């Protein structure tokens, strides 16, 4: 599988762009596609969300009316048609899969993103921004602000590692199951509205910033981070 | 073709089996020390069933 | 004298909702006589119950009675029942008919839309027709008395070239459109039966002869006599006015008593009502 | 010649049979004396699976008692959610003549052959968001009437040709055969430890493989006409199957001889299915009257019916947990039972 | 004048 | 329905409804079951009815906005007893014939108990049967020196190469059937005839007429 993203560029305040994300390696047509935005020094942020056959759309509430998704399934590419762009939207937007049904672990494979410039909601909250760390355990925790777990049982929290410079990765989700791909030597608990990961054995390539998000009430909010530094 | 039924009837024959009796107690213990957990024997109340 | 009148017309009116209540019942709760054209027995059978439970009594009484004591609301409604009806049952009888020159006459194109969600977008869209057609009659049935008491419930219509352009409407596009088209189906239904034991054959076309002779004799004296009346006016009044009319309702509602004891009372399907 | 042989094997028979008949004490009819019925067990369809378009030939549980795929004459194999009715998956077939169905103990694979005598195994749990064949597993004559997995890797087939086989999916070839019976086999179920297995085949006979070894073990024969179905004792010393005769029966792998009959003068038509409790202490038996039936396993009365469907039942299985009972019919409604 | 009838 | 369950019920709504296309896909096609005795040559003859325009295989036929499905179930030691069930809901029965066999043995008899066999299972009551007789040209080139009348018993007809032989095993096909329900679209194919395909669409256009009639209360 693979995503390519293309657009960005320098652009006027107040103009207009499109980006595509060209998916090559699987079925488009079955997986439900988000956009995923992260400011230059800032953590990830919700933009839009276009279901499985454009039947259902969201969008964020600071993007609502002024940013247009939509899918090409036989072209095999997605659109972001945005405009009139304001200075705070100077980012690198990544594109998102996910395919929900009862056993999938959405926002698995993120693509790579494009670099613009431009020239309620479940506060969930990292308290720790940075740990200092290899060989030995180590623990992040992430706090949200209401009960995640549903009716049903499952507690919709998944972590997220982005290393330096690259595109976030699925680890855990729904605070319990590990990812396919995952070194078996993360591991994630807590109970509702205190979760935390936990590491032993730290290796190289293995410091990054680790991101909490929800997936409870669709504006899909994001945390802060934690950078662990050597 | 015609020595292995013969054959097959041999390995069969020397075989080793027990009474009826004790099987029969063997099956009803099983039948007994396993039923407080069949919940379609003994139903579960209406706040256990997730159907 | 009269005896015979009222005879026949309780005669009818038991046979008719006693067949249409039945054919109801068993083809609502049999759960396998599930077919394209069971369909359209059920919603014939629904209307011709209608028919006759709506359009018999406020018939037979107030023509005896020699005036309406049931009031404006109750010859309101019964118009529109009428109407409804009537419309209903001739729609129903053209889609039976185009149903079955469709599945006869052409049955390997047939079995691709054929199927009982197009037979029931058929009866749905059949009842709103005749629904928005007959619209009109309740927006002119009042009763106004001439004389001291006469009362006399009739569909005044607003002005001249509405009384005429209605009736017309109704001869040709209910009793000519439908009639002929019934004619034509049954006869190309007759000529591929002809193409290619016999008895099984001339059977079948003798009885589609009798369905559309049927109909016409049935349907024709009352659009007849409507036209007559929207035309000449009091000439038909003076003519038909108390023993005829009746007679000639009573026709009419023969194909109440005639529907389904040709159309499901026959081909051996009443073991299946015996059985119920 | 082979008239030596044939000698032989007459007198062994008999002596066989005589030795089975030596170690038989007592009946179970009467060591169940003092024991409380379990009275009258009434069920009622808490769900209903539609989406089939055609007759349904095969069903099975996954391991976490929510899932359940089910193979149907119209080249579909759906994997329905149980709970919510939902379906996760329609994989559709290549050759839509399918008469048997599986899902893997771990919930990775599914497993459908039919009369193209291929049972294709789909791998669910995979990259790039579709349900592709694994492999195709082939070799057998007669069309696959079962097929059971052992792991991930290893599965059995029982095949319209007589023979029962043991596949391993990563390389793809049988390592193991068994043969011995005689006619077709139409069923077959795997012991809760997975080391022996029964079969039942349609010369009135059902036999004990051991997976190891790879040859027959006993042979069980008191029926009077074809086996359908086939299960287990959840202790793993019994098994039950039905037959066309509309006669259940009970053998012990013990005392190597039957112990039980289950049968009423009403019912007269085949059996399609049969499948235990969680405790064993009930017997669940579809028929072809298109009603189910729910046998007393220690008293053989009769002990409810579950009557909710228009034609055949010819799928039925109880889940892990025993939590419910699900049943499929030949009118493409797949019903659950609690 | 006469009764006068409803059509159907 | 928390923010995955409703996507999940978007899924399966999707599903569905290309569970609900695909099956009116299916439903316009018909499907025919090809029932070949032994040594009757349909090789030849599934050849021939593929070339000029036309374990289990399934041979599709696009004819005229219909398409239909010749079964042949080919290699099948399941004596015929456990499977047949599936095909329960066919337009029609495919039985294919030779007339050449009367004299291998005899072979005759056995095909047509194989045919008295499948023409009473409850499975084919709304199923017409559509007899083909191969190997015609075998038999006008054999029937000669071969004094058919004592490998069958009767034979009023003439001893010679005379049309009995054709029409004689035809009856003896025929008298097979249970009468007065079911009607038998007979035939006599030969190695290069051409009009089977249309045989079999007028056959097939018979059979859902009369499906037609009877269900249409039109009788």
């Amino acid at each position: 599988v693979q995503l390519v993203e293309s657009g960005g560029g320098l652009v006027q305040p107040g103009g207009s762009r499109k980006l595509s994300c060209s998916a090559s390696g699987f079925a488009f047509s079955s997986f439900g596609m988000h956009w995923v935005r992260q400011a230059p020094e800032k953590g990830l942020e919700w933009v839009a969300y276009i279901s499985s056959g454009s039947g259902t759309i969201y969008y964020a509430d600071t993007v609502k009316g002024r940013f247009t998704i939509s899918r090409d399934d036989p072209k095999n590419t997605l659109f972001l048609q945005m405009t009139s762009l304001r200075s705070e939207d100077t980012a690198m937007y990544y594109c998102v899969r996910s395919i929900y049904y009862y056993g999938s672990s959405p926002f698995d494979f993120w693509g790579q993103g494009t670099t613009l410039t431009v020239s309620s909601d479940i506060v969930m909250t990292q308290a720790t921004s940075s740990v200092p760390v290899p060989g030995e355990s180590v623990s992040i925790s992430c706090r949200s602000s209401k009960s995640l777990l549903h009716s049903n049982g499952n507690t919709y929290l998944y972590w997220f590692l982005q290393r330096p410079g690259q595109s976030p990765q699925l680890l855990i989700y729904r605070m319990s199951n590990l990812a396919s791909g995952v070194p078996d030597r993360f591991s994630g608990s807590g109970s509702g509205t205190a979760f935390t990961l936990t590491i032993s054995r730290l290796e190289a390539e293995d410091v990054g910033v680790y991101y909490c998000m929800q997936h409870l009430e669709y504006p899909l909010t994001f945390g802060a981070g934690t950078k662990l530094e050597l | 073709q015609a020595r292995k039924l013969v054959e097959q009837l041999k390995m069969e024959a020397n075989i080793d089996r027990i009474k009826v009796s004790k099987a029969a107690a063997d099956l009803m213990a099983y039948c007994e020390a396993h039923a407080k957990e069949d919940p379609l024997l003994t139903p579960v109340p209406a706040s256990e069933n997730p159907f | 004298e009269l005896a015979i009148r009222i005879t026949l017309y309780a005669v009818i009116f038991l046979m008719s909702v006693g067949g249409n209540m039945l054919i109801i019942v068993v083809l609502g709760l049999s759960r396998r006589l599930r077919t394209v054209t069971n369909a359209f027995l059920l919603s014939l059978a629904v209307s011709d119950l209608l028919l006759a439970v709506a359009c018999m009594p406020f018939t037979l009484l107030p023509n005896l009675m020699g005036t309406f004591i049931f009031g404006t609301v109750i010859c309101k409604a019964v118009s529109y029942l009428m109407g409804v009806s009537v419309s209903v049952s001739t729609l129903s009888l053209v889609a039976i008919a185009l149903e079955r020159y469709s599945a006869i006459c052409r049955p390997l194109q047939a079995r691709v839309w054929q199927t009982r969600s197009h037979a029931a977008r058929v009866i749905v869209a059949t009842w709103l027709l005749s629904g928005l057609l007959m619209v009109p009659y309740p927006v002119y049935t009042v009763v106004q008395p001439v004389g001291p008491r006469v009362l006399q419930c009739v569909h005044r219509w607003p002005s001249a070239r509405v009384r005429q352009t209605w009736s017309v409407l109704l001869l040709l596009l209910l009793f000519f459109i439908p009639g002929v088209v019934m004619a034509v189906a049954y006869g190309l239904i007759s000529r591929e039966l002809y193409l290619g034991k016999l008895l099984a054959k001339k059977r079948v076309v003798r009885m589609l002869l009798v369905i559309v002779v049927l109909f016409f004799l049935c349907w024709l004296p009352v659009y007849s006599a409507n036209t007559w009346r929207a035309f000449d006016g009091p000439g038909a009044h003076r003519a038909l006015s108390g023993a005829p009319i009746s007679f000639i309702h009573l026709l009419s509602y023969a194909s109440a008593c005639v529907n389904p004891l040709v159309y499901c009372f026959m081909h051996r399907r009443f073991r299946q009502a015996c059985l119920e | 010649e082979l008239d030596q042989l044939r000698q032989e094997a007459e007198q062994l028979k008999n002596q066989i049979r005589d030795a089975r008949k030596a170690c038989a004490d007592a009946t179970l009819s009467q060591i169940t004396n003092n024991i409380d019925p379990v009275g009258r067990i009434q069920m009622r369809t808490r769900r209903t699976l539609r989406g089939h378009l055609a007759k349904i030939y095969a069903m099975h549980w996954g391991t976490d008692s929510r899932l359940l795929v089910s193979a149907s004459q119209d080249g579909k194999l759906i994997i329905w959610d149980s709970y919510t009715t939902n379906k996760v998956h329609a994989i559709p077939l290549r050759s839509s003549w399918v008469m048997t169905c599986a899902y893997a103990p771990s919930g990775n694979y599914v497993a459908c052959g039919g009369l193209d005598n291929i049972c294709s195994i789909y791998n669910l749990k995979t990259r790039e968001g579709n349900v592709r064949v694994s492999r195709e597993l082939a070799g057998h004559t007669g069309y696959l009437s079962c097929c059971r997995f052992l792991d991930d890797n290893q599965i059995v087939t029982s095949s319209g040709d007589t023979t029962c086989a043991l596949w391993d999916i990563e390389t793809g070839q049988q390592t193991t055969t068994f043969t011995g019976h005689t006619g077709d086999v139409m069923s077959l179920s795997l012991a809760p430890d997975t080391r022996l297995f029964v079969s039942g085949a349609c010369d009135a006979s059902a036999k004990l493989w051991d997976v190891r070894e790879g040859m027959c073990r006993q042979t069980f024969t008191g029926h009077e006409s074809d086996i359908n179905a086939i299960c287990f004792f959840p202790n793993g010393n019994a098994f039950a199957t039905g037959s066309d005769d509309a006669t259940c029966r009970l053998f012990d792998l013990r005392a190597d001889q039957e112990l039980m009959t289950y049968s009423h003068d009403n019912i007269i038509c085949g059996i399609t299915s049969v499948s235990f409790s969680k405790s064993g202490r009930l017997l669940l038996a579809g028929y072809d009257d298109f009603n189910c039936n729910v046998w007393d396993a220690l008293k053989a009365d009769r002990a409810g019916v579950l009557a909710g469907h228009d034609n055949r039942v010819s799928c039925l299985g109880v889940t892990d947990d025993g939590m419910a009972v699900a049943t499929g019919s030949w009118d493409s409604f797949l019903k659950i039972w609690n | 004048e006469a009764y006068g009838w409803m059509d159907f | 329905l928390s923010a995955e369950d409703k996507a999940a019920v978007e899924r399966s709504k999707m599903i569905d409804r290309n569970l609900r296309e695909d099956g009116e896909k299916a439903r316009r096609e018909l499907k025919l079951l090809l029932l070949g005795t032994g040594e009757s040559g349909k090789s030849t003859f599934i050849k021939q009815m593929r070339i000029i325009h036309g374990g289990i295989i399934e041979y599709p036929f696009d004819l005229q906005s219909v398409i239909f499905r010749m079964v042949d179930v080919g290699g099948q030691r399941s004596e015929r007893r456990k499977w047949i069930h599936c095909f329960e809901n066919v337009t029609s029965i495919m039985f294919l014939v030779a007339l050449s066999e009367y004299d291998q043995v005899n072979r005759m008899e056995e095909s047509k108990a194989l045919f008295r066999t499948i023409i009473t299972y409850p499975w084919f009551q709304n199923s017409s049967v559509i007899l083909f007789l191969n190997k015609k040209d075998l038999l006008e080139e054999k029937i000669m020196y071969s004094h058919l009348v004592d490998y069958f018993p009767e034979y009023d007809g003439p001893q010679r190469d005379a049309q009995a032989a054709r029409e004689f095993i035809l009856k003896m096909f025929v008298d097979l059937n249970p009468d007065s329900d079911k009607i038998i679209y007979s035939h006599f194919t030969c190695a290069t005839d051409t009009e089977n395909i249309r045989f079999v669409f007028a056959a097939v256009k018979d059979t859902i007429l009369q499906l037609n009639l009877k269900e249409y209360n039109l009788v």
